[PDB]
């Protein structure tokens, strides 16, 4: 989650 | 806008713009590294325009440098900006290729293209050896990553400018755009993940318009207290049907039950109503008397006197377009006092002065042809018009549901965008199921943004979890697998 | 040098250095979530000092700014460099608080310490209130991240400079320092990840030191050819053991079967020749008829002819050091016209002269112990001393292979770091196998330096796929385990 | 030769070489799908000489055309044979490319390359274009199908005639070939496929050198009835070993317990007899008094003293090789009226008219060195020379097993050829076990062929069921993993 | 079995 | 593999 | 399938 989020 | 976040965010909070374009280029190689397993075997040709997208290009492309197969850079602009120059200069400086001649056999020597011709920046039609080159691409059958949003798509409206790439994977940055949301650009986009390249949380956050999540749906369904009792969950009317219509009063009904709401009760012309009960006998569906199978104004009194005992009315499922209807519609909205859900028939014969006159709030649920009518305007400039929805709200004092395989939800402040379901809703009788669904949340007490905003998201989702194929999924089915969103989501 | 290499990423390649740091943070950031999973309820404290470690200290807790429980810095330092000054700006730009006093009970209310105190720039002794919070940490029983380094080991050498952070992760940039290979660093470290924070890869791949891994054992391990007989894979001759050591011989034969070489002579003391074919009667052993029950000038001529049929000797395991044997080791490694691998009471009776005059190559296999009588300084100067280790190699035309818990391997020019193992390795026996290893990867055609990194990281493999406890493991189980070694790193 | 089998199926059974020339190029094809699944995606490169190999290439072009993705013929040669020139018209007739000029790159447009440059037709080294197109092919890394034989072997001998297709798949017609059965042509056949292609059975059956079958050893594997004792499966004398070679006589001896020998027992120089029976006190191992730690001719008589009361005796392992033990080993088979197993030391003293005059049966068992050393010929001009071995079985009424990768056992009237094993056998103390394996199934009654034949198969099967990587394989091992063997076997 | 021996 | 190394 | 079709 720190990332990406779809 | 993202361009006002990426502003602030270098000139007030003082993060060099090259950071940003570091952390862009990093999280398009993380992404195709979880999308692709380890880039080492493949090639990778990059295309780069000469803005700021190409430039993220660029830091891909030097990032790949020295870890996979091959990398080459096709750079198809003439000037670079400042960050585009900054990085093509690190690209060749780290020992990469670079080449300004596009060759239709290029594609044959590489697995993957990186798309980062143009992002937000792009400004009317591709045409010229941009076209020629998005055309060869997407007829290649290799596998395309865009940057940010694939090139020729507009990210404030999702259409296409003449030509666009057709992309497996999009990494966006900070938020999804609109483009990415609504259709064509959808479509285009394949799988979208929204990267975080470091701007601010606050700034983040503080974009008006969004899509709706399993979390804000969670959050938003309405308790379900142990002790309870059918009135705690509300009642529903709902007045639909006709002599021509007999069964959408039945699917909106059973939409308010399988949602939770404590009694749901249909006025349907006589015999009409009783169609209802023989399919679910736990509705109760009221005879209404009428000359000719279609309510008039012979009946405002009756609906009037219904609707005192009752949480939220929705009207307009199977109920006719004609002059007796178009007048009973309006004289009865004019006077309940009560929430109302406006759908389908009463939708196309509503007077929109009443509803600007009217103190109680309502939720309208038109489907694009619908739009058209009830404001004057073809399908095609009514459709993933947001600006219009959201006008059209505000002027009008309601919330308004244009329904479409995006669907947008809007007040005229707060615009949310629902990307569930499927083509199985594409199908007569699924949105008599969704008037059900809105008037059944309102009911049990959720604001009818809220009701609206729960109701598309599970009524997508239900349409998801349709076992068969989706193009044999009927509204009946669909009711059945609504009970199943829910506890999903929970 | 890392430092070597930062400078010309910046001052050459251009990478401005502000970048590097954003990459070294973030590359924090990502290696906390793989270990930890979602950071999202966790509470943070970052503790940074004046320098560029405590700068990547700020980028980590600016990036983790808004999605975690809670952030905190303890600034330590008095003055910041450029860009710490930067990132320090930046973190409390987007709302970050710092405190500069650090209270005992501070560790109270967080779950994960992010050390950023100091990196390879610490230089002395820690003392004061770096003491004092690194003590505190310590005791804490907190998850602790140390970047780059554990602050308190010196990355060069691994020694502890008076007190240094005990680390469940440790996030390096680049490449692994030495301090990360070397006791007691390697114990500080814990788990250590070697991110790549943008450096070309030409200059992360030119490091002259490095672990071996077992990618580099998999391409350097001997072919089998289907078309072969035991000529194809060498023989090896051993001269070992005595009346006192009757079973070392017998380790070192087997240690050279179990590789696959071809054909293993011993030549060992009569009656104790016999002790070696009555355990394992795959080994030839030839009675050597001696005065007293160990080698002397008497057994030159009859070792010098049973080495003419062989492509390697070794010697010293179970010898006995004594002046029959130093003068018999010395006068037959000064005519041997072969590789030698020198082990045991061989290393201790040598004469360094001996090795400057060879021809032929050789390997040294010492223990500290061993290699610090050989150079006539104390156990605690030579070990993990590997310059000493590298010097003494260049200086007497040898392969050095220094056997500790990490073991050092180098010619003087290539020095490698082993770091499989455990400690049922701490064993007597378990040095007379890899004598075995060494001198059967030889005979099957690898190079000195080629054997010697091929065998010390199979011994140390074999050890760990023991399926019992390791304080259990003797150097009998462990010959049974060096093939299933071979088959795992196939 | 098949070329005889060819031949009569023509012109005496009358079947037209067309039909014979189609039935091979369709198993070609079906051996393909069989080992690449579904071949319609897949584009296939078909290189053709002149002749019969070739023809059979244009069958397999022709059947591909229209069912897989791409097929071209680069036809290499100048002139066609009848057949080769017929099916060219057919593959020409049903819409099929040929080009006859070959380029470099042609390579890289296909997946599949199928070899039918030169079968059984070959003759002398192979030069000028069809050197370079077989170079290019084994430099492609494609998928190589070779039709009869890889193109470059010689089949009669295994030979490579200057350069060889290296293939993954060997189609081949009738009957294995000796190129695809001895080395290096064994490793450039890959995985071989034997075609029915309609020969007569009669035919088939009748060729007098083939390899040894799991069906064969199986129907050859003597009887356990229940009813039995010690004295029904046989006695074995070892007569091994010397004060070099302790452990050799051990290693033997159980293998002659482990195929299911009833009593076995050494006779070994004392005190090396005692070795054996420290390890497997179910030996019986006798002391022999010797002058020196050798047998000599004083020992003559015990030894032909404890040969009476045996079915076979093995001498030869370990035994040394010096003038005593030649003068003994020589008398005592000259005298001995038993079945003989003549191994390692015995061989290398061997007075091969003692073998002639001798009117029990012997079975020699050397290694190419030690076959070298006992014809006067050299290690390369014995290496699988099959009618050396022949006319060596013949000459002295012998058995021969002449071990190597492949090993061959010959009578001289029938030869027979093992191709189980690997590369854990190349290692010494293989040998004196194999050695057991053959006193041990005469014992039991076998002849001495049939011995040799089950024990060559046994031996090499037993190494392959080792657990962990071959090259770690040691004769103990080996002697564990014998009943395995067996029970597999069955 | 008819087709193909290995 | 592209971030990290163990 | 190169053989037979069902
Ligand atoms: N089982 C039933 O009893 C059903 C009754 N239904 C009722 O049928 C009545 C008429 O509804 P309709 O929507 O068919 O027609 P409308 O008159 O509301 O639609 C306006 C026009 O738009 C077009 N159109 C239909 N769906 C569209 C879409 N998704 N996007 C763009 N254009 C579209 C059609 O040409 C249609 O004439 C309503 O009262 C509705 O409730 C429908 O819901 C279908 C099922
Ligand atoms: N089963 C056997 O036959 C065995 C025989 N061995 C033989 O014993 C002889 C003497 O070898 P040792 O190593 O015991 O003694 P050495 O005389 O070689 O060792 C020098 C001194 O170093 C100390 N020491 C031992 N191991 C050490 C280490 N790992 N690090 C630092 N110091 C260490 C000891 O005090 C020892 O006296 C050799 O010939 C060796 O081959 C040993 O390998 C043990 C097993
Ligand atoms: N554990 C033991 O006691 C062992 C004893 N062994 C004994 O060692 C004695 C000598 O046997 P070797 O075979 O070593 O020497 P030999 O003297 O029988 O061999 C003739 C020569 O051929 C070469 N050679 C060895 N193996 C070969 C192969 N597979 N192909 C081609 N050339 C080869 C060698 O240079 C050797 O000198 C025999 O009595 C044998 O039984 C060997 O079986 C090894 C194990
Ligand atoms: N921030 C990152 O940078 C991007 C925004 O960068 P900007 O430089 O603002 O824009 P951009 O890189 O999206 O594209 C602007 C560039 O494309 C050219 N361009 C735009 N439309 C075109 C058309 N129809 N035909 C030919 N050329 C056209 C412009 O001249 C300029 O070179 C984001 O998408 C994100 O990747
Ligand atoms: N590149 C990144 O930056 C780091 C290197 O940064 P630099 O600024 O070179 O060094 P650094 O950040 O490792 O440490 C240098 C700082 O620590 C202080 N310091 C060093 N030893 C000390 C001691 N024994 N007691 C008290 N203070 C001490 C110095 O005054 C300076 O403030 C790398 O480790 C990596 O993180
Ligand atoms: N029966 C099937 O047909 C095959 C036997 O067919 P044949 O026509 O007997 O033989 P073949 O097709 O194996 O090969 C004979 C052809 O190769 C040529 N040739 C042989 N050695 C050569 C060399 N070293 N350099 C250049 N050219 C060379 C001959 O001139 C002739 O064109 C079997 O392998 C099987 O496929
Ligand atoms: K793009
Ligand atoms: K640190
Ligand atoms: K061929």
């Amino acid at each position: 989650a720190w990332l990406f989020e779809a | 806008h993202m361009k006002e976040i990426d502003e602030l965010t270098i000139k007030e909070y003082g993060v060099d713009s090259r950071i940003l374009m570091e952390r862009a280029g990093i999280s398009v190689v993380l992404a195709m590294e979880e999308e692709l397993g380890n880039l080492s075997d493949y090639r990778f040709l990059v295309l780069c325009g000469g803005g700021n997208n190409g430039g993220d290009g660029f830091v891909v492309a030097r990032n790949l440098l020295g870890v996979v197969k091959d990398v080459l850079v096709v750079f198809l602009g003439k000037k670079k900006t400042p960050d585009c120059e900054y990085n093509y200069g690190l690209y060749k400086k780290f020992g990469g290729k670079v080449v300004e001649q596009f060759e239709p056999s290029i594609l044959n020597e590489f697995d993957v293209v990186v798309d980062a011709i143009f992002g937000t920046g792009l400004r009317g039609e591709i045409t010229g050896e941009y076209a020629e080159i998005i055309n060869l691409v997407n007829k290649s059958g290799k596998v395309v990553v865009s940057v940010d949003v694939p090139s020729g798509i507009d990210s404030n409206t999702g259409k296409v400018l003449r030509t666009a790439v057709k992309a497996d994977l999009t990494v966006t940055f900070g938020v999804p755009k609109i483009g990415h949301i609504l259709f064509p650009g959808r479509d285009l986009t394949g799988k979208l993940k929204v990267a975080n390249i470091g701007h601010p949380v606050h700034l983040i956050n503080s974009i008006n318009r969004y899509v709706i999540t399993r979390e804000m749906v969670r959050s938003l369904l309405p308790e379900r207290p142990r002790d309870s009792h059918k009135g705690t969950y509300g009642k529903v009317l709902i007045i639909a049907g006709s002599r021509l219509y007999s069964g959408a009063p039945v699917l909106s009904g059973m939409g308010s039950l399988k949602v939770g709401t404590g009694l749901v009760k249909l006025a349907v012309p006589f015999p009409q109503n009783l169609i209802a009960t023989s399919r679910f006998p736990e509705l109760i569906s009221v005879p209404i008397d009428t000359e000719k199978g279609f309510f008039s104004l012979q009946n405002l009194q009756e609906c009037l006197e219904l609707s005192k005992d009752v949480d939220v009315v929705a009207i307009g499922p199977g109920l006719g377009n004609n002059e007796h209807v178009r007048e009973f519609v309006n004289e009865f909205l004019k006077t309940l006092e009560k929430p109302a859900v406006i759908d389908a028939d009463a939708i196309n014969v509503l007077d929109t002065s009443v509803l600007k006159e009217r103190k109680s709030p309502a939720v309208l649920t038109p489907h694009p042809g619908e739009m058209a009518r009830l404001v004057k305007k073809t399908v095609g400039d009514v459709k993933y018009n947001y600006e219009l929805a959201e006008e059209f709200a505000k002027e009008n004092d309601c919330v308004l549901v244009l329904k479409s395989a995006t669907t947008i939800v809007t007040d005229g402040e707060k615009t949310l965008f629902n990307i569930t379901g499927n083509t199985g809703l594409s199908k007569g009788g699924s949105g008599d199921v969704l008037t059900g669904m809105i008037a059944g949340f309102i009911a049990q007490g959720l604001s009818p943004l809220e009701a609206s905003t729960v109701s598309v998201y599970l009524h997508g989702f239900a349409a998801e979890l349709f076992e068969q194929d989706e193009r044999g999924l009927t509204a009946s089915e669909l009711l059945r697998l609504i009970p199943e969103a829910i506890r999903r989501l929970k």
